[PDB]
């Protein structure tokens, strides 16, 4: 038997996520101390991310960045820092950093 | 990200579609999708359960993130298509199972 | 003071549903028969 | 021994096989085409 | 999950059938249905042979 249509629920649930309060924050904290952000309870853009002109690396992994914003996640941690351009890097999973 | 079997809280700014019962459709819950026709169910779900897993691990029942009712998951049927028929060597007739 | 735990201290160990199955799984549960502390 | 058998075989499909999860449409709606076609292929070798 | 039940060919009624019939022949004419017809003997005469 072949399915008729798709029948899309998330939860009622309108309230907007905070990345534009994570992505824009004053100062990010040294790499040393960073500054985490727990996103719960809300609608996540995030093409409104992987759309940027500012962003120079959008490594993604086990999730694409074009699937993210059709998709739930049970949290979202925005774990946030500054570094030296070089060191990204050792940014990156299972790297001897 | 955090995609653990608990229940979703930062969600996509998907469509919500409206709910049918008793039709095959590609269903698509809090980002648990699949294919099946739905029924609303007698099962009773403890309050706090989001939905039900079967003796084989899959899941069996949904809770409908915008209505608290039970909708179990039946796969959308299926079977193997044989032909009956004598020798082509007697008639090019056939029935099919 | 030290006290029996019995057969006590199992609760649901995930938010899903699960009828008619002898389910097994590894978590942190209070040990049965050793003992719980009580006190005044 | 029937039984045992096909409650085995059933089993084995929730099974990861290195694999990122044995849910095969979450990785078929997580990722792309030539990432998923890594992640596949470590389940259907799996469970064939 | 792709599993599925074929059923007998045979359903438990026709085997029942069937072993009906080997027990009329066996109570009724002995060895002999095993080799062409049944050919009929009283019983107590059959468990004499
Ligand atoms: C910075 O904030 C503006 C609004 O003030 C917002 O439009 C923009 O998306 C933010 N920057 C990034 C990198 O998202
Ligand atoms: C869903 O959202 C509407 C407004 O869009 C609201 O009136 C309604 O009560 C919500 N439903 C539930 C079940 O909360
Ligand atoms: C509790 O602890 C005591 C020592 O305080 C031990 O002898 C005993 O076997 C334990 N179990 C019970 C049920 O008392």
């Amino acid at each position: 038997v072949q399915p008729t249509e798709s029948i899309v629920r998330f939860p009622n649930i309108t309230n907007l996520c905070p990345f534009g309060e994570v992505f824009n924050a004053t100062r990010f904290a040294s790499v040393y101390a960073w500054n985490r952000k727990r996103i719960s309870n809300c609608v996540a853009d995030y093409s409104v991310l992987y759309n940027s002109a500012s962003f120079s690396t959008f490594k993604c992994y086990g999730v694409s960045p074009t699937k993210l914003n059709d998709l739930c996640f049970t949290n979202v941690y925005a774990d946030s820092f500054v570094i030296r351009g070089d060191e990204v890097r050792q940014i990156a999973p299972g790297q001897t950093g | 990200f955090e995609l653990l079997h608990a229940p979703a809280t930062v969600c996509g700014p998907k469509k919500s579609t409206n709910l049918v019962k008793n039709k095959c459709v590609n269903f698509n819950f809090n980002g648990l999708t699949g294919t099946g026709v739905l029924t609303e169910s007698n099962k009773k779900f403890l309050p706090f359960q989001q939905f039900g897993r079967d003796i084989a691990d899959t899941t069996d029942a949904v809770r409908d993130p915008q209505t608290l009712e039970i909708l179990d998951i039946t796969p959308c049927s299926f079977g193997g298509v044989s032909v009956i028929t004598p020798g082509t060597n007697t008639s090019n007739e056939v029935a099919v199972l | 003071a030290y006290t029996n735990s019995f057969t006590r201290g199992v609760y649901y160990p995930d938010k899903v549903f699960r009828s008619s199955v002898l389910h097994s799984t590894q978590d942190l549960f209070l040990p049965f028969f050793s003992n719980v502390t009580w006190f005044h | 021994q029937n039984a045992q058998a096909l409650n085995t075989l059933v089993k084995q499909l929730s099974s990861n096989f290195g694999a990122i999860s044995s849910v095969l449409n979450d990785i078929l709606s997580r990722l792309d085409p030539p990432e998923a076609e890594v992640q596949i292929d470590r389940l259907i070798t799996g469970r064939l | 999950n792709g599993l599925t039940v074929l059923p007998p060919l045979l359903t438990d009624e026709m085997i029942a059938q069937y072993t009906s019939a080997l027990l009329a022949g066996t109570i009724t004419s002995g060895w002999t249905f095993g080799a062409g017809a049944a050919l009929q003997i009283p019983f107590a005469m059959q468990m004499a042979y």
